[PDB]
RNA sequence: GCUCGCCGGAAGACCAAGGGUUCCUGUCCAACGUUAAUCGGGGCAGGGUGAGUCGACCCCUAAGGCGAGGCCGAAAGGCGUAGUCGAUGGGAAACAGGUUAAUAUUCCUGUACUUGGUGUUACUGCGAAGGGGGGACGGAGAAGGCUAUGUUGGCCGGGCGACGGUUGUCCCGGUUUAAGCGUGUAGGCUGGUUUUCCAGGCAAAUCCGGAAAAUCAAGGCUGAGGCGUGAUGACGAGGCACUACGGUGCUGAAGCAACAAAUGCCCUGCUUCCAGGAAAAGCCUCUAAGCAUCAGGUAACAUCAAAUCGUACCCCAAACCGACACAGGUGGUCAGGUAGAGAAUACCAAGGCGCUUGAGAGAACUCGGGUGAAGGAACUAGGCAAAAUGGUGCCGUAACUUCGGGAGAAGGCACGCUGAUAUGUAGGUGAGGUCCCUCGCGGAUGGAGCUGAAAUCAGUCGAAGAUACCAGCUGGCUGCAACUGUUUAUUAAAAACACAGCACUGUGCAAACACGAAAGUGGACGUAUACGGUGUGACGCCUGCCCGGUGCCGGAAGGUUAAUU
RNA sequence: AGGACCGAACCGACUAAUGUUGAAAAAUUAGCGGAUGACUUGUGGCUGGGGGUGAAAGGCCAAUCAAACCGGGAGAUAGCU
């Protein structure tokens, strides 16, 4: 899929674009599309809480099943879609019933490939089952934090979570961070992983493709003047402060984390 | 050389209104002090 | 229907000028001025009854007041209401 | 009134925005007008804007706003649900001519159309706030079919020349016609149809989705333009009587074909690409309750309604924004001829203008230009400025390189006109005719006519043929930044900023973080191939040593150590 | 195909001159750069003052910016003129 681009002009030198001949180059299911409005990284105050967020392509929102509730009826893959809205590409699966939903489509599911949910599903990618009825040390991708809920743990692109251990009520799971995460058994986990785990390997090449999924330029903190960043400026390239963030809070090696609220379920932190 | 003031009437009213200036209690303050003052133009309302 | 009332109150006078006696020549229409909330089915319904003539369709407009002077201060014409008001055969003033 | 000059992708013509009577008429010239003014966007008076179909209003939603309750907050308030507003977007319908001093798709003439309402008759399953479909959508590109439009001929009317010639192979002008309705073509999409049957579309559904048979594939949908009608009309070059000399009436010929051709239409197409490309209603359809005589529905038909508001005029400007009748700024629409790749540019058309002080003179000097003996950068901070190069085809083209470049490198040759090839060719366009034919917007053939490069050969004129305008100067070595971008609006466009890439670090989702006394919101409807922050800044080769200090991370024995007691 | 190339519109603003009681409180004239894009543009919307927004110049936030403007405390205070 990777593919290089010819230096034909600057700015088509480095791309390396990831093309995937098997994606729909169709319209997506519409009845499944929603509206995707650009907020420029402001809240309901108007003002930017998220800096470097701009521009961009529209995108119409595709509603992905990430609940994986139809259990006992089969559905078999009709055509792998590309999501603009993530790093993953979706995949449009039609039920024995006549009902279509969109999936997170794993490693190498293909089109007619049959995937089944719940408690009764075969150990197949892009089955989901529940932690409990999974085997220990089985991949797995799009796992719910709490049951019923809908997955929401290794949903991007070739990220999968492997199942660490089982200790009853709840399950380790070795997350793509390194962290090992105790998560209830009843919790639901596609297995396999996700696909398009070529998404890695691209190479935007230019500023006008960062600008195209809607990045903003960065500027740094030592570029500007005191009044604008901690880091300020002096005459020429000065900086002699320790790194910090636009809010004055250490920004290499400070750990921010503070809830208390989940210690519990952490096991072990990512290394 | 584009000057400042652009004409615009919907945008002139939806700002320095009468509705505009009745949505707000700082509005109708200034309404208040319009009407002490006894400014036979209220607002730039039409 | 409309009142004789409101029928007595929407035509205000006749308007002599010279397009007004081309269109009363040429085009059966009489140019009456009008109140500024007369609808043109309650100019029709007037015209029919205190002139006695079967009319046809009416044209209504509204002339806005030229802004003129004293001499010394500023001072603003109202606005009035015109009437096309198309006779069908009838035979007037 | 005659010349003259200027603009003509404008300096013409329509608008939106904004303005607000500046419109047109009569009248006045104090002030306003950078001069005079008889004139004016000035004064004064009078007149002028006519709509079921254009626009608004209206129905529908976007960003967003407000927001019953609600949640939260000393108060004032904040946020947000049900909702309800909000266009820059979606949603019914009219065109040609004629007309006023001043409006016209609005008045008039002719011919149309739409959506409601009520009534008649025939007939009937009708019914949402629900369900489905549809509306409904990206960038670029490549065609072909076309039209607007232009050109040429033909045709019709006129003409026969202030100076040699001009009854023709001459000259000038005209040669225009719509909505609608009818047909349904180039093109585009799609198999069709029936039946049975079910975890879906919250319930239901004949609708949609799915599943399975059966049989047929030619039916459907969509679609420019053309032709027919509209149109026995309108309009029309231009005449003839009378003239408030402005006119006014009245009459009125041809009205065809060929070729060329859009950036417009078919085309919301089609092909391809990744950055993956509104919503809602109108609209079509399906059912949920009553009821099944009703009511509703449907088709035709008759009659009724379509209100209100805008409509003048300016609108790249003397009417808007700039204090000015200011050399500035201001979105959209149309897009003639010759030459040309062209919406460049030159010159013209339609149309509009000569910029509201003029008359002289022809000093220095200033400004804006033309030319220049010999020299040729000696000038100067610096070739600043100027001069020079400049088109097309073709031949030819180095180092270096990331194999794309460099490169239009450099350099050089041809170029006008005329004749022949070939009374205009190759190519394109294609009539008639002829045959076919499921007899048509059809097919085969065939070629009239029309248009039309380039090339070659020969000759000819000039000092010069890319002859004007228009239109790279080139080469060499080196610093910095990879590159396209960005920035100090109004002295700094850069080596600065950003940038793809790289790295460190944080962050497990009720994420970090950010704005918020809070609720809440962005991050993200994302989920560690993710996001935030920081540094560096393509690519190639790489990135050494030091943790004593400061920071951060980890660890806690023990010392110290707050409230509390 | 391309933040590809030349070049009008369009968007900018590198140089020169002019102008500097200007035609203009930033323009004109001859050249100049980009010109399918990180483009430009119409309408509406949104963020508010130690705040915003900023491809970062202390830039910009109505000819105003190392803290806008308006009103107020206010006749602040001036060993200074
Ligand atoms: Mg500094
Ligand atoms: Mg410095
Ligand atoms: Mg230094
Ligand atoms: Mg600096
Ligand atoms: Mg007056
Ligand atoms: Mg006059
Ligand atoms: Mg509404
Ligand atoms: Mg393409
Ligand atoms: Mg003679
Ligand atoms: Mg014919
Ligand atoms: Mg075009
Ligand atoms: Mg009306
Ligand atoms: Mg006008
Ligand atoms: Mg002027
Ligand atoms: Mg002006
Ligand atoms: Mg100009
Ligand atoms: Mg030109
Ligand atoms: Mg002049
Ligand atoms: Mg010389
Ligand atoms: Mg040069
Ligand atoms: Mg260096
Ligand atoms: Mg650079
Ligand atoms: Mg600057
Ligand atoms: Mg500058
Ligand atoms: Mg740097
Ligand atoms: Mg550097
Ligand atoms: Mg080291
Ligand atoms: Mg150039
Ligand atoms: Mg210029
Ligand atoms: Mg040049
Ligand atoms: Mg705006
Ligand atoms: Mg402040
Ligand atoms: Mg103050
Ligand atoms: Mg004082």
């Amino acid at each position: 899929a990777v593919v290089k681009c010819k230096p034909t002009s600057p700015g088509r030198r480095h791309v390396v674009k990831v093309v995937n001949p098997e994606l729909h180059k169709g319209k997506p299911f519409a009845p499944l599309l929603e509206k995707n409005s650009k907020s420029g990284g402001r809240n309901n105050n108007g003002r930017i809480t998220t800096r470097h967020i701009g521009g961009g392509h529209k995108q119409a929102y595709r509603i992905v099943d990430f609940k994986r509730n139809k259990d006992g009826i089969p559905a078999v893959v009709e055509r792998l879609e590309y999501d603009p809205n993530r790093s993953a590409n979706i995949a449009l699966v039609l039920y024995k019933d006549g009902e279509r939903r969109y999936i997170l489509a794993p490693k190498g599911l293909k089109a007619g490939d049959q995937i089944q949910s719940g408690v009764d599903a075969a150990i197949k990618p892009g089955n989901t089952l529940p932690m409990r009825n999974i085997p220990v040390g089985s991949t797995v991708h799009n796992v719910e934090m709490k049951p019923g809920k809908g997955g929401q743990l290794a949903r991007s692109a070739g990220t999968y979570v492997q199942i660490v251990a089982r200790d009853g009520a709840y399950v380790t799971l070795r997350l793509r961070s390194g962290e090992m995460r105790k998560v209830e058994a009843d919790c639901r986990a596609t297995l396999g992983e996700v696909g398009n785990a070529e998404h890695m390997l691209r190479v935007l090449g230019k500023a006008g493709a960062a600008r195209w999924r809607g990045v903003r330029p960065t500027v740094r903190g030592t570029a500007m003047n005191p009044v604008d960043h901690p880091h300020g400026g002096g005459e020429g390239r000065n900086f002699g402060k320790h790194p910090v963030t636009p809010w004055g809070v250490q920004t290499k090696g400070k750990k921010t984390r503070s809830n208390k609220r989940t210690d519990k379920f952490i096991v072990r932190r990512r290394s | 050389m584009k000057r400042t003031f652009q004409p615009s009437v919907l945008k002139r009213n939806r700002s320095h209104g009468f509705r505009a200036r009745m949505a707000t209690k700082n509005g109708r303050q200034v309404l208040a002090r319009r009407r002490a003052k006894g400014r036979a133009r209220l607002t730039v309302s039409k | 229907m409309i009142r004789e009332e409101r029928l007595l109150k929407v035509l205000r006078a006749p308007h002599v000028s010279e397009k007004a006696s081309t269109a009363m020549e040429k085009s059966n229409t009489i140019v009456l001025k009008v109140a500024k909330d007369a609808t043109k089915a309650e100019i029709k319904a007037a015209v029919q009854k205190l002139f006695e003539v079967e009319v046809e369709v009416v044209n209504t407009l509204v002339v806005k007041g030229k802004v003129k002077r004293h001499g010394q201060r500023i001072g603003r014409r109202s606005d009035w209401k015109k009437a096309y008001v198309t006779l069908k055969e009838g035979q007037n003033l």
